[PDB]
């Protein structure tokens, strides 16, 4: 799907590099956008977007986001958006009242002629909204933009079963078979959704958090990430999901931050949606001023993983205790180049850990 | 040693005549080294 | 088995050794009644909370063993399985009971001096025997100490057959009649307990009316091992004979 037409696209820019995204984020973006867009330039967004109803995809996206904005004690998550626009463009009230009332997002007018002067608005404005997780979003400020979206989110949450600190300790890390990198390993041996997809030659294993939500890692066998990223789409998804089987695994999982940065304005051109991001771009809705495009359409995801959980996560299941020999133990270390999928009813993080 | 078979070997296989006599004890009049406490447990 | 003792060669003739495979490594132990019929406990091989679902495929029985690894030529014998039968009402949900599957060959196994099968209860023995202080003894390959402590050859141990009262009360866990529990008290100076690899193993009692061996029990679950007033459980073969019976009739051909 688009999702993963785009991770593929991101990682054929960035070879070897690490690869994290928001695939629902920029889902929203998108559809935000879709709201100031028309002719060929609104069809290319909802064809990439895949869509029923605009009302009701809206609509969708509204609620989602009412939803992940309910602080749940449990979770980490800043998701935001926001449009920055120069000073002499005309903004039309209904798409501003749209974007605040159906994707909470708010419109700043900005001096872009000054550079230097407007990333530090953003950037600022960013830090602020994700309460410090993510900042300076911003890099480098071509001169003379006219409209400058931006989507951010932050994400951090308390696995259901907790990983002992006094477990978690520095081992190898094979970014290939020649480079190697220390990292904080954390380990548990347990049960875990595991999965065995011999058609694309990789491990994969279910991590779930305090709720819904649920992580999974990807290992592929050596020398096959290529071949299962090309083999990553939503009905592969959908199998993993499916297939899994709880497993007795000495788990070796990495403790890392993992972050993306990516001018969409870039990528997504190649992947259809090209024209509102040129001068022959078609944002009628959003002023009615003609030299009116996305000049840079900006998406950074955080994600941090811990060994924080919910519970001590150890004894309990039965009272009594079983006289067969004990499930014997399968080895998993994640030790070398692995994918990583956060899901709840949707895909929210999608990335590779190519160096934790 | 009486013993009244109550399988088909028709569908449970041979052995159920013979049962529970052991080639090495039993059926060379020989003890193992603890089955008189399991005799003894019998007394009361 | 805890406090147990080496067994003597041929001692338990009817003894299995249940292994799953790639890898293989032992399962559980397991009792032969014919060359065709091996019976051991259903934990051993279904447990869906754990995704613990052990097929004919998955496993393999080695029968004549006295040692634990060494493998022992022109006396042990390898025999796969043609079909597992699981009692269709175990508890696994609460109590493990009716604890209880039959295992068919897939080839009949030849008797020999180390390979005979043990008899099982008929009603009046099973009365008879199966009574509180009266000893009956549980084999098996099991470790040696709640808490790699693995024995060297099959282990054995002689062990008292405990009131339904004193079993109900030593544990919270609610007991039927399809199990029966065993161990020394407290207060009668030895010890003695299955532990963690003897499930499915045989309780079994020699019968002094006819001089035969006779399976009254297999080894189910307990907690722990021989800790202070706690006892084994067993699964009532004679109470689940019938199921065996039927089960037999209509797989063995
Ligand atoms: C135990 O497994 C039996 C067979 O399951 C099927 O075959 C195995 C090899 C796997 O491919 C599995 O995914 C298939 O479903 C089931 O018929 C049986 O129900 C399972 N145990 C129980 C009673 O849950």
């Amino acid at each position: 799907d688009f999702t993963f037409d785009l991770y593929r696209a991101l990682a054929s820019a960035a070879p070897s590099q690490n690869i994290f995204f928001s695939p629902v984020s920029i889902s929203m973006s998108l559809a935000m956008l879709s709201l100031g867009a028309g002719s060929s330039t609104k069809m290319q967004i909802l064809e990439g977007l895949g869509l029923s109803s605009e009302k009701e995809l809206h609509r969708g996206f509204q609620q989602l986001l009412q939803e992940l904005n309910q602080p749940r004690d449990g979770f980490q998550l800043s998701l935001g958006n926001a449009l920055f626009t120069d000073l002499v463009v005309d903004l039309q009230d209904t798409f501003v009242s749209a974007m605040k009332t159906l994707y909470l997002a708010d419109t700043f007018p900005t001096n872009f002629r000054d550079s230097a002067g407007a990333m530090k608005q953003i950037n600022d404005y960013v830090a602020k909204q994700t309460k410090g997780k993510i900042v300076d979003l911003l890099k480098n400020l071509d001169s003379n933009a006219v409209v400058i979206m931006v989507n951010y989110i932050f994400f951090k949450a308390k696995w259901e079963t907790s990983f002992n600190h006094k477990g978690t300790q520095e081992q190898d890390f094979y970014v290939t078979s020649e480079t190697v990198v220390r990292v904080p390993m954390m380990s548990r041996e347990d049960q875990y959704h595991y999965l065995l997809d011999r058609n694309l030659s990789c491990r994969v294993v279910g991590v779930p958090y305090q709720g819904n939500a649920t992580a999974l890692f990807i290992l592929p066998s050596e020398g096959k990430m290529q071949q299962v990223e090309n083999g990553l789409s939503e009905k592969t998804l959908r199998k993993w999901l499916k297939m899994f089987k709880k497993r007795q695994l000495e788990l070796y999982l990495p403790k890392f931050s993992i972050e993306g940065s990516y001018q969409l304005e870039k990528v997504l051109p190649s992947l259809g949606i090209s024209n509102v991001f040129t001068s022959h771009a078609d944002l009628s809705g959003i002023s009615n001023h003609s030299n009116i495009q996305v000049s840079e359409m900006v998406h950074k995801a955080v994600v941090e993983v811990d060994e924080s959980g919910t519970r001590a996560a150890a004894a309990t299941g039965t009272i009594f205790t079983f006289r067969s020999a004990r499930l014997n133990s399968q080895r998993l270390v994640f030790n070398r180049p692995f994918l990583m999928f956060i899901v709840d009813n949707n895909i929210l993080f999608l990335g590779k850990v190519n160096r934790p | 040693s009486e013993y009244q078979t109550f399988f088909n070997p028709r569908t449970f296989g041979s052995g159920e005549a013979d049962c529970g006599l052991r080639p090495l004890f039993e059926k060379k009049s020989l003890e193992d080294k603890t089955e008189r406490e399991l005799l003894e447990s019998y007394i009361d | 088995i805890v406090e147990g003792s080496d067994a003597e060669i041929g001692m338990s003739p009817w003894q299995v050794m249940l292994f799953r495979k790639s890898p293989q490594e032992l399962l559980c132990g397991a009792s032969l009644i014919s060359d065709r019929w091996v019976l051991t406990a259903a934990h051993c091989l279904l447990y869906p909370p754990w995704d613990k679902n052990f097929t004919e495929n998955d496993l393999l029985v080695r029968i004549g063993k006295h040692s634990r690894t060494r493998y022992e030529r022109n006396i042990e014998k390898i025999s796969m399985l043609e079909k597992i039968y699981i009692h269709p009402r175990y508890n696994w949900r609460e109590n493990l009971d009716r604890d209880i599957a039959l295992m068919k060959l897939k080839k009949p196994v030849a008797f020999s001096d180390y390979i005979h099968p043990v008899c099982l209860p008929d009603r009046e023995t099973a009365a008879s025997l199966l009574q509180a202080g009266y000893k009956g003894r549980v084999t098996g390959w099991g470790n040696l100490k709640e808490t790699k402590g693995q024995p060297s050859v099959l282990q054995v141990v002689n062990l008292p057959i405990v009131e339904r009262p004193v079993c109900k009360d030593s544990t919270r866990i609610r007991i039927t009649d399809n199990m029966f529990c065993a161990g020394y008290k407290p207060d009668e100076g030895k010890r003695g307990d299955a532990c963690e690899g003897d499930a499915g193993g045989p309780f079994v009692m020699k019968s002094p009316f006819n001089n035969r061996w006779y399976q009254m029990g297999i080894v189910s679950w307990g907690e722990g091992c021989d800790r202070d007033g706690k006892y084994g459980f067993y699964t009532h073969v004679f109470r689940l004979k019938k199921w065996i019976q039927k089960v037999i009739d209509q797989f063995g051909e």
